[PDB]
C-alpha cells in the first residue's frame, strides 16, 4: 500500500501538512458556537455566491450526530462527511455497549482523535476541516460546546467561532459575551449568534442558517422567516 | 527508492488547496458544457458532444449522458474513461440497496458514496483523482425531482438550475437570469438549449454535437420515465424551439 | 430436516403454439404448520418468468439476486435479457455455490423477442439445466406433476387451451401433496401479452 | 485416533507453614503398569525463593515449569531484577494456564514460598488456570488418600477436647518444619502402600527466608 | 494425526561405570510382515551419541536427516566444531524432545519413541528418553516398547540403582544387553535375530556394532512338548 | 525529497532534532520530586478568554501511583497515555501488583522510535511521568520522542524550560517537603509564563504513597497562589 | 423464548410477547420484556436461543437509529423488514448462525397504514394480518381464523388476543408467566400496562 | 552529497554514507571500555548526564547469566539489539540446552545490523555495543560496528576520546591478559584505562558503571556505592 | 455450588457457599466464590472456576481502564455488558459461567445482573445460580421483602445457603457473605456450615427432622 510520510515535521519544528489544513479552513464559510444558560445556538454562513441552489436537498452546515449532539464545522465540505460518519457510527456503537449515548466531551474526544490519527499516519493527509460540538449530555441540563481542528486538538468553549473572518466575528463575541451572566433565554442568545454573523455574512437573507439545541434531545433548526425576523430587529435598534 | 518519482497527489498547498483537484477542476473546465435544469413537472439533462466528426456513428455513440437506474441519470464532464468507472459503482450501489430494502435508493444517498468514493482518492491511497464532474438528475419519493453535482473534490451540491464542464461562469449567469420557479419542463427544455446555444465554442449548435435526456413524471398515471433523445429527436427539438 | 421439502410448494411449465405457461401453488408452510396463502413463486425480470421451489429463503433470496443481476445487464447491454441468455445465468450462478447450494428447483419459462420461440429450462439446486420442449415440473410434488403433464399433455395447443392443461396438471397434483395447495396461480404468456389467473381449489 | 493426553502419575503435597513452606512430590514416573523411572525430579526451584511442580501429564509438567522459569527471567530483564512476589507469580501461571484454555496444559500445579510478608504460602490450580491461595494440598494420583488426613492431622478436623463432649474444639497450634515433614513421610508412606503409582522415593524442597533446601527419603519399590 | 506404517520395534539401553550401551535389531515391520531385515535402528552423531529409534521408520528417516542436518549446521562458522562447541548429547536430545513435543502439540506426531545415548564432555554418561507425546525421562537402563516389559527388568538386576553403575562393568553391562536381545527374540512376534548394538565410551569412544545376531538360544526342550493337555503321542 | 529516518552529518535523526523544535513552542510543564512527594504543574496557556480553561488537560492520570504532564503537541501524547494506562493494567492484571515508574516510562519509550516509511513520524510532545513504587520510591522521569528517558530530581519542558532549570538547579535540594515543591513550581511557572499566573490559567498536582496520584482544585491552587505572593513579599 | 404472537388490525399492529425466561431447570425471570423499538413507529418481537435474540435485536435497533440519524428519515416497515430479512438470510450460511425469530409490528406514515411481518431464523420474511413463531400458532391460528376480520379496532384485537393466551394457557405445559402486549400505531407505540 | 539521502546508495567511491552518519553518531556517544583476562572478561563505562539534577545514562545491559555488553550511541537502538540477543540467548538455552557461544553472538549482530543497510525505508543502527562473555571456550570480548563488522579482541574502547583508552591498552596488552584468577586488579585495569579518555570531568561514584563475568563469576553490574572501591 | 444476590431497601446482599468438587471427590471446602472485580463491583462464580476467576478479574481491569479515560465510575450495566459481549464472542467454544455482576452507584441504585455463557444478561432483584439454586430460592422467595433491614438481609442470605448446603451435596464448606452499598461493598465474614448449622437448629428451631 501507499505508505508515504505526507505529515513531517520541518526544521523550524512545525508540520506544514497539518498547518496548511488549517489553510483549508480559514477559506471555508463562517461557523459560530455560543452556548447561553439552558440552550446552545450554532451559527452558519452560508455564501451567495451560489444562487439558483436547491435548498430543500444541499447538504446543510449543521449535522446531527445523535439526537441529542449536533456538529457543524468550517473547511472542506467532502472532509467533513467522513468525520460526521465516523462520530454517528461511534455513537451507536456507544450506545450498543455502554447502554448510554455519548457525552459531548466523549463525542468530541473521539473526532478529534480521528483527526489526530491523520497527522501521523503514512499514506494520508490530515483533515481540511475544524469542527464546532455542541449538545447536553444525557439527563443533563448544562450546555456543552467544544472546538476541534486538524492537528487533533480540542478544547470547551463559552462561545467560539471558525472559518472565514472568524477574527472579526471572535472580537465581537469576546466584548459582547459575558460569561457571569450568558443569554439567559433562547431569544437572547440566538439574537447574540445572528448579530455576531452580521459582522461578517454580507446580506442578513439567506446567509445566516441557525440552529438551537436544548436538553432532552430537543434539536431544532430555524427557518428563513424566522431569522430574517432577528436581523430586522437588530439593524433597527442600531440605527440611534 | 521509489520515493524519488511520487507525485504526491494527496497534499495540501500552502494556501490550503489540493493541487490535483485543483488541476482536474482546470481538465474538466476544457470539456463539453453539460446542463441540468430542474422543473416542477420534470428535469432536463442537456449535453455538448466536443468537438465531432462527420464519420462519427452518432446514433450509437454515448460521452455525455448516462443511465445510472430507472430514476436517475447523469451528464459527464471529463474523461469518460474515468466516468464510466464511477458509473458501474454507482450502478451497483443502487442495486445492493435496492436489495437490501427492497425499495429504489433515495437520490442523495447514491450521490453521497459516489461523491464519498471520490473524496477517498483526495485524503489517500496516492493516486490521481478522478477528472470528472456529474450532474446528477433524478426522483424519489421523498425530496421528489433533484439536481445534484458533484466534482473531483468529493463536494456535492443540491441545484435548481447547474451547469458544468466549459464556459459554466457564462453558462450559470444566463440561467440565473431567465430560470423561474414555477418553469415547466418544456421551458427548460427551451432554456438548456438556449444557453448551450450562446456559450458554445462552436459556430453553430447542432443535433450531431448535442446529446439530449429528460425525467418526466409525465408518464402513464403516477410513475417516472427516463427518456434518452435519439439524434433525430434532438433535431426535431431544435427546430422546435427555433434554434435551426 | 431436508431443506427442500420444509416450506413445501410447486411449478410447472408448458410449451404452446406460440406461447408458454407457467404456473404454481401459493402455500408456505413449516412442515406441518401451514403459514402463507400468499406465497407467489413465479417471479418475472422483464418478459423472462422464473418460477422457484424449494427453501423459502432462497427462493426470496434468488428473486432478489437476479433481479439485481437482471437490472444490470439491462444497463449495460440497452436491453432486456432473453429466456435463453437468462437460462446461462441461473446455472452459473447456482453452480458458483456448487459446495454450498440454494437448495431450490427454478424453472424458466418465456418467449424470445426476436425470433418469437417458446422457451422453458429447468435446472437442480446445483445449476445443471434441463431443457425440455414439453413440460418442467419442479417442487414436492413433482413426481405427481411428471405423471400429470405426461398423460394430459399434448405439444402445439393453443393459449386458452393450455391453460387448461396446465391448470389441471397443477390442481391434480397439489391435491395428492400434503405440502402443496393453499391456492394457485396461472401465468400464460404470448409474445406482447400475458394474463395471470389465480385458480379456485381446496383450502386443505 | 492419535491422543496427545497420557497419565504419568506421580503425586504432590504442598504444606504452608507459619513462617515456611513445604513442597513435596514422589519421585516414580509411569505410564499404565510399567515404570519408567525410580528418580525422576517433579518439584522445581524456579528461582526467586519459589518452587513449582506440575502434576499430570508430564510432557505439559514440563513444558510449563520450563515456561515458568523462562517467565521469572524475563520478569527481571523487564523490571529491573525485581524479585517476583508469591503472588505474582501464581498470577502468572494463571495467564499461562488460561492460554491454552481450549487445549489445556493436563496437570495440576502447585507452587509453595513466603509470601510478602515472610509467612508461608502454597498456591493450587487447576488444569486451565483457577487458582487459591492454601494452607494444604496434596496433587495427583493419591491426593483423595492423603488430603482427609491432612484436615485431621493439620487443621484438627472432627476432633475435639476431651470431656467437652463436641463443645470445644481442638485448638489450632502452629506446626513446626519438623512436624510437617514428619506428617508428609508419614502421608507418602500410607499412599505408597495403598496405591501403585506412588513409591520408590520421596523429595521434599523446604522453603524459608534462608533460601531453598532438600530432603530425600526413600520409599517402597514394589 | 496418522498411524504408523514401517515400524521398528525394542530399543534397550543402560548405563555402566564408564559410559553407555544402546542396541535395537534391524527389522523393519509391516503390521504383521517382517518386510525389511537390514534396517540400521541407531544412528550415531559424532563420536560421542547415538540415538535409537522406534516406532515409524519414516519418520526415523526425517530425523534421521535432522540430525544429520545438525552436524552440518554446528560446524558453520564454528572453529571448534571439532573439540569445545561440538555436539553433546544434551543438547542433541532438548533439540529432539524440543521437537517431539512441538509436533505433539500441532497434532501431528513424530511417531516413535527414541532413546539418546551418549558420554558428555566432562565423561558423565547421557541417557534419556523422548518419545511422540513430548515426555522425557531418564534412569539407569531405558527401553521402548516391549523392551520396557521384558528387558527392563533383567537390566535392573544388574543396576538396580544410581549407586550400581560404578559398580558394573562394560563387560557385565554388554552381557546383560546381549541376553536381553535374545530374549526379545523368543517373546516378541515383531523382533529379529539381527542386530545393531552401540558402546559410547568415555576411554575407548564409540564402538558400533554391527551384523550382530542372537545366539546360545535354548529349543531343545521342544521336542518333549507334546499335543495341549491330555495327548501322549 | 529525502527519508523520513535519515541520519544528519552529525549522527542525528533529523525529525527527532526537528520534533524537539515542536516541543520548545509548547507551554511550559514543571516537575519536582521530593521525599514527601513528586509535584507536576503546567502552563494551560489558553489562546482566548472565551476558552474554558478547566477544560485544558495538560496534567493526566496514567495510574494511581502515576501522573503525567506534558508538553509540545499535546494532541499526540492522547495515544501516548492510552499506551501507558493500558500498559499499566496489562501488568497488574499479569502480575497483581503495581508497575514500576521506570518500567511504564521504559513501555512508553518504546513507541517513540517506531516511525518510518509504524506511524509517520515521531511525537511532537515531551512528557514529565512522576510516580511512587516500593522499590524505588519518588521518582520524576522525563520522556522524550528520541526513545531517551531521563530521571530528575527536578525538571522543566516547554518554551521556559532552560530558564526555569537555571532556577531549578539553584532551588532544588534533597530535603525539600511537600509544600515547600507546591510553592516552587507556581514561584518558577509564574516567572517563565507570559501572562500572569492564577488558578484559572495554571494547573498543579501531585502524587503521594498514600493518597495517590491527585489533580488540584483551582480554590486549592489558588490559597498556594496566595501563600506565594506574601512569602516573596516577605523579604 | 417461548411463545410471541402478532396482529394486525385496522389502524395499529399488536404484538403479544411471553414474560418468563427458564433456564433448564428454574424459571429465572417472569417480567423479560423481548421486543425492541427500531423506530418511533416500529417495534420487533423476538424469540429463540439464548444470547443471540438479544445480541440480533439490538444489532438491528443500532443499524435502523444509524439511518435515522444519517438520512433524519424514517423508513418504513417494510424497508426494516427487508434489510432484518437479509441479515438473517446471510446468517444461516454463517459460521455459526442467529437462533432468532422475530416479528415486526409497523405503522407505515407514508401509507396509514399498520404492517405486521413475519420472519424465521432461515430470512423467512411473510407479511400477514396475524403471525406467530414456534409452537405459538399451533394453538392460537384456529381460533384467530375464525374471529379475525380486517377491519376490527384495537379494543376488539386485544379481546381477540385475551382469547388466544386464555387458550394457551390452558393447552400448553409450559408455564409462560402470562404476557406484555405493546401497540404500534400512528402516535408510536405505547405499551398495554394491565393484561 | 548526493549520495546520503538514503542507505541503499552506494557514493561514486563505494562508499554507504548513512551507515558512516551512523558510525558517527557513536564518537558523540560517552566512552567505554572492555577488556579481558584468560579467566574474566570486564566492561568498564564511562555514564553521561543531562545536568545535575539529572541520572546518569545506564550503559552496560545484561544479556544472559554468561553473557552481556556496553553501549554507545543511540541508546533505543542498543535495547533493541540486546533484546535480541537475549532471545538467541534464551533460544539456544531452552531448545539446545546449551549456552550462547559469544563469537556465534557476533555473528547474529553483524547479520541483523547487515540487513539494515541493504534495504530501502529502513536505517543502520545508531549505536556501538561491546560484547563480553565466558563460554566452553574461556573468556571473550567483541566490539559490534553498526557497519555489521564485529570484530574479537583482547580489549578496546568506543565513544567520544576512546583513542587514548585503546593505545593504553595496547601498551598494557601483555600485561592485564595475565591477570587470571583476580577480578579486581582486572577491573583496576579497566578504570585505568578509562580514565586515559577523560577530560575535565573525572571519575565519581554515581558516574563510573563496572561490569564483569568469568569463571566462576555471573555475568553481574556494579553501580553505585559498589565502584567506590575502585574510584 | 450455590450462590444468590438479591436487591433490597440497604442495598444488595451476595452470598455463596464454599465447596469445590470434582465428581463425588471433594476438591476443596475453602473456595472463594465471589470476584472481587473492584472496590465496588462484585461477581459471583459458578459453572467454570477458571472461566470466572479469569475473565471477572480481566473485567476490573476494563473498569479500570474506563473511568481512567471517563474520569467516572463505570455504570453497573456497563460493566456487565463488557462481560456479556466478551462470552458471546466465545460462544460455542465451551465456556462455563454463570455469575451476578451487583454494583450500586447514583444513576442506577443498587443492580444486579445476571450474565450467562450461552450470553444471557438478564437484570432483575433476586437471583440463585449452582446446583444448589432450587434449595436457596425457596428461603428467599417465602422472607424476602424490600424493606428488609441489613441485619436481617444478611442473614437471609447465609440462611439461605445453609438451606442449599445441607441439602444439595455439591455445596457446603462454608457461607461468604457481601453487603453492597454506593460506597463499596462490604464483607461480612467466613461462616463454617457444620457450625452454623447446629447454631442456626438450636436457635431458630428449624431442621427437626436431624438429631442433633
Ligand atoms: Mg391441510
Ligand atoms: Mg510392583
Ligand atoms: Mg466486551
Amino acid at each position: 500500500g501507499y505508505d508515504r510520510a505526507l505529515s513531517i515535521f520541518s526544521p523550524d519544528g512545525h508540520i506544514f501538512q497539518v498547518e496548511y489544513a488549517l489553510e483549508a479552513v480559514k477559506r471555508g464559510t463562517c461557523a459560530v458556537g455560543v452556548k447561553g444558560k439552558n440552550c446552545v445556538v450554532l451559527g452558519c454562513e452560508r455564501r451567495s455566491t451560489l444562487k439558483l441552489q436547491d435548498t430543500r436537498i444541499t447538504p446543510s452546515k449543521v449535522s446531527k450526530i445523535d439526537s441529542h449532539v449536533v456538529l457543524s464545522f468550517s473547511g472542506l465540505n467532502a472532509d467533513s462527511r467522513i468525520l460526521i460518519e465516523k462520530a454517528r457510527v461511534e455513537a451507536q456503537s456507544h450506545r450498543l455497549t455502554l447502554e448510554d449515548p455519548v457525552t459531548v466531551e466523549y463525542l468530541t474526544r473521539y473526532v478529534a482523535g480521528v483527526q489526530q490519527r491523520y497527522t501521523q499516519s503514512g499514506g494520508v493527509r490530515p483533515f481540511g476541516v475544524s469542527t464546532l460540538i455542541a449538545g447536553f449530555d444525557p439527563r443533563d441540563d448544562e450546555p456543552k460546546l467544544y472546538q476541534t481542528e486538524p492537528s487533533g486538538i480540542y478544547s470547551s468553549w463559552s462561545a467560539q467561532t471558525i472559518g472565514r473572518n472568524s477574527k472579526t466575528v471572535r472580537e465581537f463575541l469576546e466584548k459582547n459575551y459575558d460569561r457571569k451572566e450568558p443569554p439567559a433565554t433562547v431569544e437572547e442568545c440566538v439574537k447574540l449568534t445572528v448579530r455576531s454573523l452580521l459582522e461578517v455574512v454580507q446580506t442578513g437573507a439567506k446567509n445566516i442558517e441557525i440552529t438551537v439545541v436544548k436538553p432532552d434531545s430537543d434539536i431544532v433548526a430555524l427557518s428563513s422567516e424566522e431569522i430574517n425576523q432577528y436581523v430586522t430587529q437588530i439593524e433597527q435598534e442600531k440605527q440611534e | 527508492g521509489s520515493r524519488r518519482y511520487d507525485s504526491r497527489t494527496t497534499i495540501f498547498s500552502p494556501e490550503g488547496r489540493l493541487y490535483q483537484v485543483e488541476y482536474a477542476l482546470e481538465s474538466i473546465s476544457h470539456a463539453g458544457t453539460a446542463i441540468g435544469i430542474m422543473a416542477s413537472d420534470g428535469i432536463v439533462l442537456a449535453a455538448e458532444r466536443k468537438v465531432t466528426s462527420t464519420l462519427l456513428e452518432q446514433d450509437t455513440s454515448t460521452e455525455k449522458l448516462y443511465k445510472l437506474n430507472d430514476k436517475i441519470a447523469v451528464a459527464v464532464a471529463g474523461l469518460t474513461a474515468d466516468a464510466e468507472i464511477l458509473i458501474n459503482t454507482a450502478r451497483i450501489h443502487a442495486q445492493n440497496y435496492l436489495k437490501t430494502y427492497n425499495e429504489d435508493i433515495p437520490v442523495e444517498i447514491l450521490v453521497r458514496r459516489l461523491s464519498d468514493i471520490k473524496q477517498g482518492y483526495t485524503q489517500h491511497g496516492g493516486l490521481r483523482p478522478f477528472g470528472v464532474s456529474f450532474i446528477y438528475a433524478g426522483y424519489d419519493d421523498r425530496y421528489g425531482y433533484q439536481l445534484y453535482t458533484s466534482n473531483p473534490s468529493g463536494n456535492y451540491t443540491g441545484w435548481k438550475a447547474i451547469s458544468v464542464g466549459a464556459n459554466t461562469s457564462a453558462a450559470q449567469t444566463l440561467l440565473q437570469m431567465d430560470y423561474k420557479d414555477d418553469m415547466k419542463v418544456d421551458d427548460a427544455i427551451e432554456l438548456a438549449l438556449k444557453t448551450l446555444s450562446k456559450t458554445t465554442d462552436s459556430s453553430a449548435l447542432t443535433y450531431d454535437r448535442l446529446e439530449f435526456a429528460t425525467i418526466r413524471k409525465g408518464a402513464n398515471d403516477g410513475e417516472v420515465y427516463q427518456k434518452i433523445f435519439k439524434p433525430q429527436e434532438i433535431k426535431d427539438i431544435l427546430v422546435k424551439t427555433g434554434i435551426t | 430436516s431436508d431443506p427442500s421439502s420444509i416450506n413445501g410448494g410447486i411449478v410447472v411449465a408448458m410449451t404452446g403454439k406460440d406461447c408458454v405457461a407457467i404456473a404454481c401453488d401459493l402455500r408456505l408452510g413449516s412442515q406441518s404448520l401451514g403459514v402463507s396463502n400468499k406465497f407467489e413463486k413465479i417471479f418475472h425480470y422483464g418478459h423472462v418468468f422464473l418460477g422457484i421451489t424449494g427453501l423459502a429463503t432462497d427462493v426470496t433470496t434468488l428473486n432478489e439476486m437476479f433481479r439485481y443481476k437482471t437490472n444490470l445487464y439491462k444497463l449495460k447491454e440497452e436491453r432486456a435479457i432473453e429466456p435463453e441468455t437468462f437460462t446461462q445465468l441461473v446455472s452459473s450462478s447456482l453452480y458458483e455455490r456448487r459446495f454450498g447450494p440454494y437448495f431450490v428447483g427454478p424453472v424458466v419459462a418465456g418467449i424470445n423477442s426476436k425470433s418469437g420461440k417458446p422457451f422453458i429450462a429447468g435446472f437442480d439446486l446445483i445449476g445443471c439445466i434441463d431443457e425440455a420442449k414439453d413440460f418442467i415440473v419442479s417442487g414436492t410434488a413433482s413426481d405427481q406433476l411428471f405423471g400429470m403433464c405426461e398423460s394430459l399433455y399434448e405439444p402445439n395447443l393453443e393459449p386458452e387451451d393450455l391453460f387448461e392443461t396446465i391448470s389441471q396438471a397443477l390442481l391434480n397434483a397439489a391435491d395428492r401433496d400434503a405440502l402443496s395447495g393453499w391456492g394457485a396461480v396461472v401465468y400464460i404468456i404470448k409474445k406482447d401479452e400475458v394474463v395471470k389467473r389465480y385458480l379456485k381449489m381446496r383450502q386443505d | 485416533q492419535f491422543n496427545p493426553y497420557g497419565d504419568n502419575g506421580g503425586t504432590i503435597l504442598g504444606i504452608a507453614g507459619e513462617d515456611f513452606a513445604v513442597l513435596a512430590g514422589d519421585t516414580r514416573n509411569i505410564t499404565d503398569y510399567s515404570i519408567n523411572s525410580r528418580y525422576e525430579p517433579k518439584v522445581f526451584d524456579c528461582g526467586d525463593n519459589i518452587v513449582m511442580s506440575a502434576n499430570g501429564f508430564a510432557a505439559d509438567g514440563d513444558a510449563l515449569v520450563k515456561r515458568f522459569k523462562n517467565s521469572v527471567k524475563w520478569y527481571h530483564f523487564d523490571h529491573n531484577d525485581k524479585k517476583l512476589s508469591i503472588n505474582s507469580a501464581a498470577r502468572n501461571i494463571q495467564h499461562l494456564l488460561y492460554g491454552k484454555r481450549f487445549f489445556p496444559y493436563y496437570v495440576h500445579t502447585i507452587i509453595a514460598g513466603l509470601d510478602e510478608d515472610g509467612k508461608g504460602a502454597v498456591y493450587s490450580f487447576d488444569p486451565v488456570g483457577s487458582y487459591e491461595r492454601e494452607q494444604c494440598r496434596a496433587g495427583g494420583a493419591a491426593a483423595s488418600l492423603i488430603m482427609p488426613f491432612l484436615d485431621n492431622q493439620v487443621n484438627f478436623k472432627n476432633q475435639y477436647e476431651p470431656g467437652t463432649n463436641g463443645k470445644v474444639k481442638k485448638p489450632l497450634k502452629y506446626l513446626s518444619v519438623e512436624e510437617v515433614i514428619k506428617l508428609v513421610r508419614d502421608s507418602f508412606t500410607s499412599a505408597t502402600e495403598r496405591h501403585i503409582q506412588v513409591g520408590d522415593g520421596l523429595e521434599i524442597l523446604i522453603v524459608t527466608k534462608d533460601g531453598v533446601r532438600k530432603e530425600f527419603y526413600e520409599l517402597k519399590r514394589d | 494425526t496418522q498411524q504408523p506404517i514401517v515400524t521398528g520395534t525394542s530399543v534397550i539401553s543402560m548405563k555402566y561405570d564408564n559410559g553407555v550401551i544402546i542396541a535395537a535389531d534391524n527389522l523393519g515391520s509391516y503390521g504383521s510382515l517382517l518386510r525389511f531385515n537390514g534396517v540400521e535402528r541407531l544412528i550415531p552423531v559424532g563420536d560421542n551419541t547415538v540415538v535409537g529409534i522406534s516406532g515409524d521408520i519414516s519418520d526415523m528417516q526425517h530425523i534421521e536427516r535432522l540430525l544429520k542436518d545438525l552436524v552440518t549446521e554446528n560446524a558453520y562458522d564454528n572453529p571448534l566444531a571439532d573439540a569445545e562447541e561440538a555436539l553433546e548429547p544434551s543438547y542433541i536430545f532438548e533439540y529432539l524432545a524440543t521437537v517431539m513435543y512441538q509436533r505433539r502439540s500441532k497434532m501431528n506426531p513424530l511417531w516413535n519413541a527414541i532413546i539418546v545415548a551418549g558420554v558428555q564432555s566432562n565423561g558423565d554418561q547421557f541417557l534419556r528418553y523422548v518419545n511422540l507425546l513430548g515426555v522425557t525421562y531418564s534412569s539407569p537402563t531405558l527401553a521402548t516398547g516391549f523392551g520396557a516389559h521384558m528387558a527392563n527388568p533383567l537390566l535392573r538386576k544388574v543396576v538396580d540403582r544410581e549407586s550400581d553403575i560404578p559398580k558394573t562393568t562394560v563387560q557385565v553391562a554388554e552381557e546383560a544387553i546381549v541376553n536381553a536381545m535374545r530374549v526379545l527374540y523368543y517373546r516378541d512376534a515383531r523382533s529379529s535375530r539381527n542386530f545393531s548394538l552401540a558402546i559410547i565410551d568415555k576411554n575407548t569412544g564409540l564402538t558400533f556394532k554391527k551384523n550382530l545376531q542372537v545366539e546360545n538360544m535354548k529349543w531343545d526342550f521342544a521336542k518333549d512338548i507334546k499335543g495341549y493337555g491330555t495327548q501322549k503321542i | 525529497d529525502r527519508g523520513v529516518s535519515t541520519f544528519s552529518p552529525e549522527g542525528r535523526l533529523f525529525q527527532v532534532e526537528y520534533s524537539l523544535e515542536a516541543i520548545k513552542l509548547g507551554s511550559t510543564a514543571i516537575g519536582i520530586a521530593t521525599k514527601e512527594g513528586v509535584v507536576l504543574g503546567v502552563e494551560k496557556r489558553a489562546t482566548s478568554p472565551l476558552l474554558e480553561s478547566d477544560s485544558i488537560e495538560k496534567i493526566v492520570e496514567i495510574d494511581r501511583h502515576i501522573g503525567c504532564a506534558m508538553s509540545g503537541l499535546t494532541a499526540d501524547a492522547r495515544s501516548m497515555i492510552e499506551h501507558a494506562r493500558t500498559a499499566a493494567v496489562t501488568h497488574n492484571l499479569y502480575y497483581d501488583e503495581d508497575i514500576n515508574v521506570e518500567s511504564l516510562t521504559q513501555s512508553v519509550c518504546d513507541l517513540a522510535l517506531r516511525f518510518g516509511e509504524l506511524m509517520s513520524r515521531p511525537f511532537g510532545v515531551a512528557l514529565l511521568i512522576a510516580g511512587h513504587d516500593a522499590d524505588d520510591g519518588y521518582q520524576l522521569f522525563h520522556a522524550e520522542p528520541s526513545g531517551t528517558f531521563y530521571r530528575y530530581n527536578a525538571k522543566a519542558i516547554g518554551s521556559g524550560s532552560e530558564g526555569a532549570q537555571a532556577e531549578l538547579l539553584n532551588e532544588w535540594h534533597s530535603s525539600l517537603t511537600l509544600k515547600e515543591a507546591e510553592l516552587l513550581v507556581l514561584k518558577i511557572l509564574k516567572q517563565v509564563m507570559e501572562e500572569k499566573l492564577d488558578e484559572n490559567n495554571a494547573q498543579l498536582s501531585c502524587i503521594t504513597k498514600q493518597d495517590g496520584f491527585k489533580i488540584y482544585d483551582n480554590e486549592k491552587t489558588a490559597e498556594l497562589i496566595k501563600e506565594l505572593k506574601e512569602k516573596e513579599a516577605a523579604e | 423464548m417461548d411463545i410471541i404472537l402478532g396482529i394486525r388490525v385496522q389502524d395499529s399492529v399488536i404484538l403479544a410477547s411471553s414474560k418468563a425466561v427458564t433456564r433448564g431447570i428454574s424459571v429465572l425471570k417472569d417480567s423479560d420484556d423481548k421486543t425492541r423499538q427500531l423506530s418511533p413507529h416500529t417495534l420487533m418481537s423476538f424469540a429463540g436461543e439464548a444470547g443471540d435474540t438479544v445480541q440480533f435485536a439490538e444489532y438491528i435497533q443500532a443499524n435502523i437509529q444509524l439511518y435515522s440519524i444519517r438520512e433524519d428519515y424514517e423508513l418504513s416497515p417494510q424497508a426494516v423488514s427487508s434489510f432484518v430479512r437479509q441479515e438473517l438470510a446471510k446468517s444461516i450460511r454463517s459460521r455459526r448462525p442467529y437462533q432468532v425469530n422475530v416479528l415486526i409490528g409497523g405503522y407505515d406514515k407514508k401509507k396509514n397504514k399498520p404492517e405486521l411481518y413475519q420472519i424465521d431464523y432461515l430470512g423467512t420474511k411473510v407479511e400477514l394480518p396475524y403471525g406467530a413463531h414456534g409452537y405459538s400458532g399451533f394453538y392460537t391460528f384456529s381460533l384467530l381464523d375464525h374471529h379475525y376480520r380486517p377491519d376490527m379496532t384495537t379494543e376488539e384485537g386485544l379481546d381477540l388476543l385475551k382469547l388466544c393466551v386464555q387458550e394457551l394457557e390452558k393447552r400448553m405445559p409450559m408455564d409462560f408467566k402470562g404476557v406484555i402486549v405493546k401497540i404500534v400505531d400512528k402516535d408510536g407505540i405505547r405499551q398495554v400496562d394491565d393484561f | 552529497n548526493n549520495y546520503d539521502g538514503d542507505t541503499v546508495t552506494f557514493s561514486p567511491t563505494g562508499r554507504l554514507f548513512q551507515v558512516e552518519y551512523a558510525l558517527e553518531a557513536i564518537k558523540q556517544g560517552s566512552v567505554t571500555v572492555g577488556l579481558r583476562s584468560n579467566t574474566h572478561a570486564v566492561l568498564v563505562a564511562l555514564k553521561r548526564n543531562a545536568d545535575e539534577l539529572s541520572s546518569y545514562q545506564k550503559k552496560i545491559i545484561k544479556c544472559d547469566e554468561h553473557m552481556g555488553l556496553s553501549l554507545a550511541g543511540l541508546a533505543p537502538d542498543a535495547r533493541v539489539l540486546s533484546n535480541y540477543l537475549r532471545q538467541q540467548c534464551n533460544y539456544s538455552s531452552l531448545v539446545f540446552n546449551r549456552k550462547l557461544a559469544v563469537e556465534r553472538a557476533g555473528h547474529l549482530l553483524c547479520d541483523k545490523a547487515q540487513k539494515n543497510t541493504q534495504s530501502y525505508g529502513g536505517r543502520p543502527y545508531g549505536v556501538g555495543l561491546l560484547i563480553i562473555g565466558y563460554d566452553k571456550s574461556g573468556a571473550h570480548l567483541l566490539e559490534f560496528q553498526p557497519s555489521g563488522n564485529v570484530t574479537e579482541l583482547y580489549g578496546t574502547a568506543i565513544g567520544a576520546r576512546s583513542q587514548g583508552a585503546k593505545t593504553y591498552l595496547e601498551r598494557t596488552l601483555d600485561t592485564f591478559i595475565k591477570i587470571d584468577g583476580n577480578p579486581d586488579e582486572l577491573i583496576k585495569a579497566g578504570v585505568e584505562a578509562i580514565s586515559q579518555s577523560l577530560r575535565d570531568e573525572s571519575l565519581t561514584v554515581d558516574n563510573l558503571s563496572i561490569a564483569i563475568v568469568g569463571k566462576d563469576t555471573p555475568f553481574t553490574i556494579y553501580d553505585g556505592e559498589a565502584v567506590a572501591k575502585y574510584i | 455450588t450455590t450462590t444468590l444476590a438479591f436487591r433490597f431497601q440497604g442495598g444488595i446482599i451476595v452470598a455463596v457457599d464454599s465447596r469445590a468438587t470434582a465428581g463425588n471427590w471433594v476438591a476443596s471446602q475453602t473456595v472463594k466464590k465471589v470476584i472481587e472485580i473492584n472496590p465496588f463491583l462484585l461477581g459471583t462464580i459458578a459453572g467454570g472456576a477458571a472461566d470466572c476467576q479469569f475473565w471477572e478479574t480481566w473485567l476490573g481491569s476494563q473498569c479500570r481502564l474506563h473511568e481512567l479515560r471517563e474520569k467516572e465510575r463505570i455504570s453497573v450495566a456497563a460493566a456487565s455488558k463488557i462481560l456479556s459481549n466478551l462470552v458471546y464472542q466465545y460462544k460455542g467454544a465451551g465456556l462455563s459461567m454463570g455469575t451476578m455482576i451487583c454494583g450500586y452507584t447514583r444513576k442506577e441504585g443498587p443492580t444486579i445482573y445476571y450474565v450467562d455463557s450461552d450470553g444471557t444478561r438478564l437484570k432483575g432483584d433476586i437471583f440463585c445460580v449452582g446446583s444448589g439454586q432450587t434449595f436457596a430460592y425457596g428461603v428467599l422467595d417465602s422472607n424476602y421483602k424490600w424493606d428488609l433491614s441489613v441485619e436481617d438481609a444478611l442473614y437471609l442470605g447465609k440462611r439461605s445457603i445453609l438451606a442449599a448446603a445441607h441439602r444439595d451435596a455439591y455445596s457446603g464448606g462454608s457461607v461468604n457473605l457481601y453487603h453492597v452499598t454506593e460506597d463499596g461493598w462490604i464483607y461480612h465474614g467466613n461462616h463454617d456450615v457444620g457450625e452454623l448449622f447446629w447454631k442456626v437448629k438450636e436457635e431458630e428451631g428449624s431442621f427437626n427432622n436431624v438429631i442433633g
